[PDB]
């Protein structure tokens, strides 16, 4: 059910290489809120790689706090798939997390790595929320 | 991992 502790989702970000602006996944619900992935080019140069957490609401007294490993996918080795941990208390002024240069953009574009496919990109997160406060009372 | 923060 949404009201899930837990749960891994990924987002297959294609026509990778022309990437310009800050894109989306649907939303993956945990604990009941919305959980999204979010990359971005950064400066090309790095791939913007984030977990976002109930940014549409208009709630202001709303946090969760989660840790999760962001994961880009190698989809000849998984062994080879790139990730880092966050843990962070999301709340409205904070929504999202990551990191702005999570890996080398010309390293995630190289053919010969293993992480891009037909100009596709697959990004994975692994959440494990608390409880959130201030949602439902 | 190396310094997470807001996008």
């Amino acid at each position: 059910t949404s009201w899930r502790s837990e749960a891994t989702f990924q987002f297959t970000v294609e026509r990778f290489s022309r990437l310009s602006e800050s894109v989306l996944s649907p939303p993956c619900f945990v604990r009941n809120l919305p959980w999204k992935i979010m990359v971005m080019p950064r400066f090309q140069k790095s791939v913007g790689f984030f977990l976002q957490c109930n940014a549409e609401s208009d709630s202001t007294s709303w946090s969760c706090h989660a840790q999760a490993v962001l994961k880009i996918i190698n989809y000849r080795d998984d062994e080879k798939s790139f990730s880092r941990r966050i843990s962070h208390l999301f709340f409205h002024k904070e929504n999202d997390w990551g990191f702005s240069n999570f890996m080398a953009w010309s390293e995630v574009t190289d053919p010969e790595k293993g992480f891009i496919d037909d100009d596709k990109v697959t990004f994975e997160v692994f959440v494990q929320a608390d409880a959130p406060h201030g949602v439902a009372w | 991992g190396a310094r997470a923060h807001s996008s």
